[PDB]
């Protein structure tokens, strides 16, 4: 994955990717990738 | 081989769309079974039931 910065915290994801990690647009504001919160 | 594949690229599009639909269907299938609740309940430390 390129263009998305990984962050250790977890929120509820909206755009699925696979293997338990999604991507989302969150605070400027940029696209981030994080593990899903069940 | 690719120069003759533009006459069946429509068929290839149908196959790719069917496989993508199958994949997203299988991804959705797990959500309708195990994700019944949206709150994760922790087991109590007391095991006296
Ligand atoms: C997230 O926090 C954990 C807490 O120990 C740390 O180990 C990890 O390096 C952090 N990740 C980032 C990307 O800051």
């Amino acid at each position: 994955l390129i263009g998305a910065e990984h962050v250790n915290n977890s929120y509820e994801c909206d755009i699925p990717i696979g293997a338990g990690i999604c991507a989302s647009y969150q605070t400027s504001q940029s696209i981030i990738a994080y593990t899903m919160s069940l | 081989c690719s120069n003759l594949l533009l006459q069946y690229g429509s068929f290839c599009t149908q196959l790719n769309r069917a496989l993508t639909g199958i994949a997203v269907e299988q991804d959705k299938n797990t959500q309708e079974v195990f994700a019944q609740v949206k709150q994760i309940y922790k087991t109590p430390p007391i095991k006296d039931f």
